[PDB]
């Protein structure tokens, strides 16, 4: 009974529970037994690097896989004819039915489709052959090893890094902007330029011989004489072939903009010449912050320098920057917040602009990555403001921050949360009336009565970006403003033959159901923000528990008095907005599947006209496209479906499970183990059999726990079936 | 019957006979202006 | 795929063997009175 | 003679621990003798635990 | 047209969807008599649905591809054609009816705030001091601005209640 | 067969809503974990946070969980 | 109705007691706050509500699901 | 073994020991309050955390105060 | 070209040293 | 436990106050045949070592392994089996 070795608390406790904790707080390191600030960010330091190593790994494990049991080199000559697969299968408890239903994309046995992705990237950067793969799948084992042993040689005296090192924020941003962020995109820009654009023209560029291939005619010269609009000469004609040479063209660095004619996607030389600038800009901003050469700037000085006068913002950023240094609460929730973004950032862009040759084709690809990547970022999200409550209860101090930005946001938290409360309140009241009210007024066989709201300020924007489908005629819709001039012989040609096409997703067509579906979504976000905010501001005290400060991040309650105090913790605000971001992401990847189903089928007007009411999205979305996925397996046989009907009533089950934990509380669950044990200690032969530590039930915070984590799985496998099973029985 | 008075001015009587005052007001204004779709004046 | 052998070996391995394996270490670990 | 302000006398919170902080309240008494919270102020807002009554020291209240 | 939208008195959509809606009430009534109830209420029914698109085709009112009804949200947009009464007139509607319950909400409450027992008056409401300040509530826009610019309608910062930060 | 899997399956949620109640009647004066249950009265939210936890240990509580249990059977 | 339900039955006292301070403050800025202070439902009262909840929609969506079935095929 | 503290706010009102299920606080003589007396935990090993003696203290904000800590058998209430 | 079973092999030999060093990163980590 | 009267605690017998008692366990040596027993415990003579007896639940694992690549083809498993057809898919794919 000494497993918890960071915890010598738990360590003594004789139940069970000393496992459960004992699991739970292996990684707050903040609350281990002889803890120092050192050997905390020593620690870090090691985890970040087993990290990263794990990623190596897993990324080395995906290429392997593809190159041994895939079909990618077949996928090259028919990414169009040909379902990638992603692993071989190997069940014993599969049947013959099941063995002969697995395999398709011409397998010697049952495979797995693959759904990542991964093909269109690994054919677009220039992957060709399983050879290549395997090489590029044995760098990354090296490259894990590589890491795993920096992460034990930084362990060692001899190179632990000092407190003070970790604290080097002006050198660490330095190398991060212009060697992690510029050089890493520089460096891109060279393989897109020496293997991706020759090899997306015909022409093989390997280890072995791109010594002796010139990227443009021109080598050199250009760049060096300053010449550089030599190297976007004659680009890829508009009837080129990926991977072949019909068509093809020798610039490397263009800017034509929009998508390549057939693969549907953006063209390389724009992607390269994107990097090279983003490598420059990089670079140029790493070269801003003061280190030992006696130039440069201090975040310091530039914090405390960013104070209005009049007071306005009172002390200003004053101390921010010790704030921010000294606590790690504060980075990871500002890295988890920026990070969450960037994820919905990129999943918003790589439906509407697709980056991987092949890409716009695959509907099943395209909408689970789409609701990966949003679902990743509302994770994310979550954990950035739980850290910032953590931060607010762990590492803020009042008085080195006296008068700034921070004790000033703190001193009118009142006005915030009720402003959050009414925005949620107002969107909730009219979304839901104006959907109820769509809903009554169809029941009733009167369509015309409906309540739709033109999504006038959404179509203007899409109309100064080139959109004419809605008589604007504003920037970029007119031929004759001062922008479209500008970029007349740019990017707009491409630009614009893309965004006035109805065959992409390059900003869709919307309507009043978008108008409806966007102010849900604006609820969902401001309902979750204001939780979360909530629990944030209010993590050190409130008028029901003034001293909440004193009792930790995370706490079961303060007792029935004073009412009641049930989920008053910040950790139990956490808990509630992560119901709250999984709503929101339904909500947008409901949206998004069911106006892409509607797309990719040529039939535009059934989202148009189901969606302004919930019996439409009920009817002609859950049970319309859920027809063959339930039909995975039934009393007449099987198909490959079988998997995601059984993960679907798998998620079911798991949702199912943790509202158990979620409404049964910790009171009848002890009584019930207590009656256990006493049976136990009472029936014969096993009297002879003896439990270590005494059963015990769950505790409040651990149940909630449990019961989240089940309803998250449940939900994301749910989801993740019907999505999957949808979009895969019908392309 | 002062007290019976005081027990209709109790805010479960007051609040049920307020709606029902303010439905029966709609529901009128419906029956003889219906399919009020916007503010036509 | 080349050697068909690998994965009627590899999956009992790490579906039967390993956990059997590392369930017994742990469940011998945690409950050790002087680790 | 006597500390503190008079019985009857409108007073304000300054103790950000109370439920009452910065509302005001009457002083029902003052006890004059070396106590730490001598001062008896009752409120007409009952507070989570339905007390109305408190006690608070000579530099936790403030006149009118 | 304001967004890509055809007015719904030339719209083809529109008037199919009521053709095809009084069709179908016409399909009901042909299984009854001339002068029955079921008969009566069909016919009724058909006329007030006739009605309904007459009087939408009439306003102005913009239809989409679908055939139905669009609101313009955008003052200028709306004004300049034709469509205030959309969503702005509508505005301005609420705003004055939701404010004239609502002042007249806020000043019962202050009035019986200052009763010995404002709990009980406020559990057994003042029906003619309601009715009097219900009837007041209508010059709630004057009042409020009067109040605003008095300064007598904020509470000061230092006087409400806050919690420990 | 089916007939059978689902009398099997109306006599299991029978029984496990039995049990709540059962469970719920026969403690709610005292139990191992609170001795004076009783003199907490028969509705009560709990006994606060001690112990590990004290949630709905009352009697009220109990009928609360048989309500939805007895939902699912029916 | 049902999914309301789990609002309640998911949630505790102190949320929202808490958010009922912050928008207690907002009505005391204004001058409209009550004198009968508003306060979060009881536990026990808060496991009412959600149970209540969850049976009703529930039993109505049943309801409402065997009625329109049998009505239109029987 | 939860952590039972007593504070100068309060008033000897003997309310939260008289409401401790297992005899864990108890009254001492004090001179700043006038009851003369102030309420201590000498027998916090027993403490079960249930908080009762909190929901009985009247001082705002409250004079005793439990922070649930390192669970023992004691602390956990258990029979077996 | 498929990759042969002496890739395979030598793959799993890789990633047998990897898993080691990995062992002992996590060794060093504990302590 | 001295409970010759309603007495049920005893600090000199605090053993029988607790109810520590076998209610079932009873002592007897003669029983199991000389001849049976020693050929048992012959058998399992060195396997009561920890380390020794782990080597035994070490076949079954070795057999688990020999069972996927030869037990199992030797029942005929499905998976190990071979393969009929195929089929295209939703569109004009494979
Ligand atoms: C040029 C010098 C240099 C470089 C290259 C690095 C590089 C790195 N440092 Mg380091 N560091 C440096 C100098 C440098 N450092 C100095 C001088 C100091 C002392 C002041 C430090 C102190 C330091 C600490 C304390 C830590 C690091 C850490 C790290 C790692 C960051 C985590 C990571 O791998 O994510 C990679 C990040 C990127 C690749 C850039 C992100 C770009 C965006 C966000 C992604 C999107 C781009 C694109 C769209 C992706 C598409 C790809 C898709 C197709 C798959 C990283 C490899 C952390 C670590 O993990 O330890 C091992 C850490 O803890 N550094
Ligand atoms: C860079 C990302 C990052 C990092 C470094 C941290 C780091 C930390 N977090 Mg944090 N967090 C993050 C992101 C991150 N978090 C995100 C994205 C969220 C939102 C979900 C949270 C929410 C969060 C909360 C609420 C808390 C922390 C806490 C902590 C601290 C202790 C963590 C711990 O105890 O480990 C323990 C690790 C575990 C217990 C593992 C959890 C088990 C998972 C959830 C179950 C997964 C099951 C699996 C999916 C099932 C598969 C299904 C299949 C079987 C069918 C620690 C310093 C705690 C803290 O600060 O203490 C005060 C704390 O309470 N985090
Ligand atoms: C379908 C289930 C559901 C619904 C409808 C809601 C609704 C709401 N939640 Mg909630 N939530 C839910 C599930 C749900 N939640 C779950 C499962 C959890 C996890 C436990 C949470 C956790 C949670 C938290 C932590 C918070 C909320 C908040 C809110 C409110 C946000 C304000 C708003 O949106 O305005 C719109 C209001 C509505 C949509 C309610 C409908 C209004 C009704 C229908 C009108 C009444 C008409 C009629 C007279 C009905 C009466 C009939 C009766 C007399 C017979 C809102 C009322 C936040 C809040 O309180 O905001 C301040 C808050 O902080 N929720
Ligand atoms: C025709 C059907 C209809 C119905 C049934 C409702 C019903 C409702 N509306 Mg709504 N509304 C409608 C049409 C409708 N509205 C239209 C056409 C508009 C124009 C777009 C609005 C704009 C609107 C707003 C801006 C708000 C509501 C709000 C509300 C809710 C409380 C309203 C109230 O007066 O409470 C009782 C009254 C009070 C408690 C005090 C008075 C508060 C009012 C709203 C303030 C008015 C004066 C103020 C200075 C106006 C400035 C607001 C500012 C944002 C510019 C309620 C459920 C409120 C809400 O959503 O709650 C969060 C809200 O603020 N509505
Ligand atoms: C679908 C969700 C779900 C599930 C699976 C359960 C399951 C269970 N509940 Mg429960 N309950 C739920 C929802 C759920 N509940 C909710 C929402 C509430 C709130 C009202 C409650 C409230 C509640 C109460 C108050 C009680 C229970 C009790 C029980 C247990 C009864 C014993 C039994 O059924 O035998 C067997 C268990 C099952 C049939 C569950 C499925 C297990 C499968 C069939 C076995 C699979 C084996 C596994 C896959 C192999 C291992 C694989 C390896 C990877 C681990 C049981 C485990 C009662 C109890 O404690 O037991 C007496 C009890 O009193 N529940
Ligand atoms: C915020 C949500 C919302 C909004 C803005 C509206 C708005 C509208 N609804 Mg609707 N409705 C809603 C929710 C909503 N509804 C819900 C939740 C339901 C389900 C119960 C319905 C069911 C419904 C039906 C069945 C019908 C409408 C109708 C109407 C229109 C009639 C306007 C009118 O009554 O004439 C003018 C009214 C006045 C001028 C009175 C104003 C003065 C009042 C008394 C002040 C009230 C003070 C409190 C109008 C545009 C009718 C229609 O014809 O649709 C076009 C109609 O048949 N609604
Ligand atoms: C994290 C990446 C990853 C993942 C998720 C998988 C997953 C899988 N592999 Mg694979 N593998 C990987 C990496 C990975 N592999 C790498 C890098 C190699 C090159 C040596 C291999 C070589 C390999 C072979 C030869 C075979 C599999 C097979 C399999 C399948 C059955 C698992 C098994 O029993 O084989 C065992 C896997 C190994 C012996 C090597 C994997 C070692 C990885 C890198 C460990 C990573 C641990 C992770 C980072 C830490 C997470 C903590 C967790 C352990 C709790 C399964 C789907 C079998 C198969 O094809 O099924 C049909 C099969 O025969 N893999
Ligand atoms: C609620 C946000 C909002 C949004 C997104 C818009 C958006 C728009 N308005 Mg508008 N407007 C608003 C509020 C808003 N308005 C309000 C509150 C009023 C009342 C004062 C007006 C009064 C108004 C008028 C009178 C006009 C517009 C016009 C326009 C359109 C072109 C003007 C423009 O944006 O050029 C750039 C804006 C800069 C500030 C530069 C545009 C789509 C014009 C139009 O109808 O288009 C032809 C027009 O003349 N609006
Ligand atoms: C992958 C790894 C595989 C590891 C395999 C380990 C196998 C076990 C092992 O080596 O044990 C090592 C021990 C060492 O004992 C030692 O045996 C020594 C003698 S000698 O060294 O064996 O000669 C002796 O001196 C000493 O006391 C004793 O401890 O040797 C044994 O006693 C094993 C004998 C096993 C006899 C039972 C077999 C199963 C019987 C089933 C009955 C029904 C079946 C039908
Ligand atoms: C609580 C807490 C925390 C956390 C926080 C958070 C989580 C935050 C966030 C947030 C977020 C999440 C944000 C976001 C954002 C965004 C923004 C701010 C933006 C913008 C804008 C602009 C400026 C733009 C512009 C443009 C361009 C550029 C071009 C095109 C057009 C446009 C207009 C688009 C911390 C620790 C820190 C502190 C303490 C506590
Ligand atoms: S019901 Fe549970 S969470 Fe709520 S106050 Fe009681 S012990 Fe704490
Ligand atoms: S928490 Fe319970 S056991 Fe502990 S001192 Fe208070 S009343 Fe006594
Ligand atoms: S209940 Fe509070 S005031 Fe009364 S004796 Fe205990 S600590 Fe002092």
């Amino acid at each position: 009974k000494l497993f918890p070795k960071f915890s010598q608390a738990l360590a003594q406790d004789p139940t069970t529970r000393r496992i459960w904790f004992g699991i739970a707080t292996a990684h707050d390191f903040e609350s281990h037994d002889g803890m120092t600030e050192e050997r905390l960010y020593q620690k870090i330091f090691a985890s970040h690097f087993g990290q990263l190593a794990i990623i190596f790994l897993w990324t080395s494990g995906n290429l392997f896989h593809v190159a041994w049991q895939g079909n990618f080199e077949q996928w090259v000559q028919d990414p169009l004819h040909i379902r990638p697969i992603a692993h071989a299968i190997w069940d014993p408890h599969f049947g013959q039915p099941a063995v002969e239903a697995f395999t398709r994309g011409g397998a010697s046995g049952p495979v797995n489709i693959s759904t990542s992705g991964v093909y269109q990237w690994w054919y677009t950067i220039g992957l060709r052959t399983n050879q290549e793969l395997y090489t590029g799948s044995i760098f990354l084992l090296v490259l894990a090893a590589l890491f795993l042993f920096a992460g034990w040689l930084h362990l060692q005296p001899a190179f632990q890094p000092a407190l003070s090192w970790f604290k080097n924020a002006e050198s660490r941003l330095n190398h991060h902007l212009a060697g992690l962020f510029g050089v890493s995109s520089l460096a891109w820009t060279g393989h897109l330029v020496h293997v991706a654009i020759p090899e997306s023209r015909g022409q093989h560029v390997g280890w072995d011989n791109f010594l002796t291939v010139l990227p443009h005619p021109a080598g050199l010269t250009p760049f060096f004489t300053g010449n550089w609009a030599a190297y976007a000469e004659n680009p890829d004609s508009a009837s080129h072939v990926f991977n072949t040479a019909q068509g093809s063209g020798t610039a490397i660095l263009t800017f034509l903009g929009g998508f390549h004619p057939q693969t549907q996607s953006l063209w390389l030389t724009d992607m390269a010449h994107h990097h090279l600038a983003i490598a420059v800009i990089f670079i140029l901003a790493g070269h801003m912050y003061r280190t030992i050469f006696g130039i440069g700037h201090s975040m310091r000085e530039i914090l405390e320098a960013q104070t209005p006068p009049s007071g306005s913002l009172g002390a200003g950023h004053k101390g921010l920057y010790d704030t921010v240094n000294n606590s790690l609460h504060f980075q990871l929730g500002l890295a988890l917040a920026s990070v969450g973004t960037i994820s919905s950032l990129v999943a918003q862009h790589m439906y509407s602009l697709p980056p991987y040759a092949f890409l716009a084709q695959d509907f099943t690809t395209q909408a689970a990555l789409y609701t990966h990547h949003q679902y990743i970022a509302g994770f994310i999200m979550c954990g950035a403001f739980a850290h910032g409550a953590i931060f607010f209860v762990r590492d803020y101090d009042p008085a080195q921050n006296r008068g700034n930005v921070l004790a000033r946001i703190l001193d009118h938290k009142e006005a915030l949360i009720s402003h959050l409360s009414w925005a949620s309140l107002f969107l909730g009241f009219h979304t839901l009336g104006l959907y109820v009210h769509n809903d009554v007024v169809q029941a009733f066989g009167t369509p015309e009565k409906q309540i739709l709201i033109e999504p006038v300020f959404a179509q203007w924007i899409q109309a100064a970006h080139g959109k004419t489908a809605y008589g604007f005629d504003f920037l970029l819709s007119s031929a004759t403003s001062a922008p479209s001039l500008a970029g007349q012989a740019l990017w707009l040609p491409g630009w614009l033959q893309g965004i006035n096409s109805d065959a992409n997703s390059l900003f869709l067509t919307i309507g009043p159901g978008d108008f409806l579906v966007h102010h849900a979504i604006a609820l969902g976000l401001h309902t979750t923000t204001l939780i979360l905010v909530k629990g944030a501001l209010d993590a050190r005290g409130s008028k029901l528990m003034p001293d909440k400060k004193d009792f930790g991040y995370s706490f079961p309650c303060d007792g029935p008095g004073r009412g009641g105090t049930c989920d008053i913790s910040a950790w139990d605000a956490f808990y509630l907005a992560v119901f709250w971001m999984l709503n929101t992401i339904g909500w947008v990847t409901f949206y998004w599947h069911w106006k892409h189903l509607g797309i990719w089928q040529g039939n535009v007007n059934q989202f148009n006209e189901s969606s302004t009411y919930l019996m439409g999205w009920l009817r002609d979305y859950l049970w319309l496209n859920s027809s063959q996925l339930i039909n995975g397996y039934n009393p007449f046989g099987m198909n490959s479906l079988s998997v995601w009907a059984w993960m679907f009533l798998f998620g079911h089950l798991i949702y199912a499970t943790g509202f158990m934990f979620l409404i049964s509380w910790r009171g009848y669950w002890q009584e019930l183990i207590e009656t256990l044990a006493w049976a136990h200690e009472r029936t014969p032969l096993a009297n002879l059999v003896r439990w270590r530590d005494k059963p015990v039930a769950l505790s409040i915070v651990q149940a909630r726990l449990v019961g989240l984590t089940h309803f998250s799985v449940g939900y994301v496998l749910t989801y993740a079936a019907f999505l999957i099973a949808s979009t895969s029985g019908k392309f | 019957m002062k007290d019976f008075t005081t027990y209709l001015s109790t805010a479960p009587v007051l609040t049920l006979l307020s709606v029902t005052v303010v439905a029966g007001l709609l529901i009128e204004i419906n029956r003889f202006f219906p399919d009020a779709l916007i503010a036509a004046f | 795929m080349s050697a068909q052998f690998l994965p009627s070996i590899l999956v009992p391995l790490v579906g039967l063997v390993f956990p059997a394996v590392a369930m017994a270490s742990m469940f011998l670990y945690i409950e050790k009175e002087e680790i | 003679p006597d500390v503190g302000p008079k019985r009857g006398t409108q007073v304000r919170i300054l103790r950000p621990e109370s439920y009452w902080f910065r509302e005001t309240g009457k002083v029902v008494s003052v006890d004059q003798s070396g106590i730490r919270y001598p001062v008896v102020v009752r409120f007409e807002k009952v507070n989570y635990a339905g007390v109305s009554t408190n006690n608070y020291a000579l530099d936790e209240v403030v006149a009118a | 047209d304001v967004a890509g939208l055809t007015p719904c008195s030339e719209s083809k959509a529109f008037a199919k969807r009521k053709k095809n809606e009084v069709k179908a009430l016409n399909k009901r009534l042909k299984n009854y008599e001339a002068d029955s109830a079921p008969a009566l209420a069909l016919k009724a029914t058909i006329a007030r649905t006739e009605a309904r698109f007459d009087k939408y085709a009439k306003q102005g009112l913009l239809c989409g591809t679908d055939g139905l009804p669009h609101l313009i949200a955008d003052p200028g947009l709306a004004l300049r054609y034709g469509h205030a009464g959309d969503v702005f007139i509508p505005t301005i509607g609420f705003i004055y009816f939701a404010g004239w319950l609502g002042y007249a909400g806020s000043k019962y409450l202050q009035a019986v705030a200052a009763t010995a027992k404002p709990i009980e008056k406020e559990i057994i409401i003042d029906v003619p001091l309601a009715w009097k300040l219900l009837w007041e509530g209508f010059g709630w826009p004057l009042r409020a601005f009067a109040e605003y610019k008095n300064g007598s309608l904020m509470e000061d910062d230092a006087k409400i209640t806050v919690s420990p930060r | 067969t089916a007939d059978f899997l689902v009398h099997h399956i109306h006599a299991f949620t029978i029984h496990v809503t039995v049990l709540i109640l059962l469970k719920g009647v026969l403690y709610a004066r005292s139990s191992r974990l609170i001795p004076d249950k009783a003199n907490l009265g028969f509705r009560f939210p709990c006994d606060g946070p001690g112990r590990g936890g004290t949630c709905q240990v009352s009697a009220w509580d109990h009928v609360f969980l048989g309500l939805f249990w007895m939902y699912n059977s029916i | 109705v049902w999914a309301f339900s789990l609002m309640f039955l998911f949630s505790g006292r102190g949320y929202w007691q808490e958010l009922i301070e912050s928008i207690v403050w907002a009505h005391n800025k204004l001058k409209v706050a009550p004198a009968i202070q508003p306060r979060a439902l009881s536990i026990t009262q808060g496991r009412a509500v959600g149970v209540a909840h969850y049976l009703l929609g529930g039993i109505a969506t049943t309801w409402s699901f065997f009625l329109a079935r049998i009505l239109a095929v029987g | 073994s939860h952590t039972v503290k007593i504070y100068d706010t309060c008033i000897g009102c003997t309310q939260c020991v008289r409401a401790c299920p297992t005899d864990v606080l108890e009254m001492v003589p004090w001179d700043g309050c006038k009851a003369n007396q102030i309420a201590s935990a000498p027998r916090t090993e027993d403490c079960v955390g249930c908080k009762r003696c909190e929901s009985a203290c009247p001082t705002d904000f409250l004079s005793v105060r439990v922070y649930l800590g390192s669970e023992t058998t004691r602390s956990m209430g258990l029979a077996y | 070209m498929p990759i042969a079973d002496y890739q395979v092999f030598t793959a799993l030999f890789l990633a047998l040293a990897t898993g080691i060093f990995a062992v002992r990163l996590g060794v060093a980590l504990y302590k | 436990k001295y409970g010759e009267e309603s007495r049920y605690f005893d600090l000199k017998d605090l053993e029988n106050t607790v109810g520590s008692w076998d209610m079932y366990g009873q002592e007897d040596k003669s029983r199991y045949n000389g001849l049976q027993s020693e050929f048992f415990e012959r058998a399992a003579n060195g396997l009561s070592r920890r380390e020794y007896i782990l080597g035994l639940v070490a076949i079954g694992g070795a057999g688990i392994l020999a069972w996927g690549g030869k037990g199992a083809a030797d029942v005929r498993l499905p998976t190990v089996g071979p393969q009929q057809p195929a089929q295209v898919g939703p569109r004009g794919r494979l």
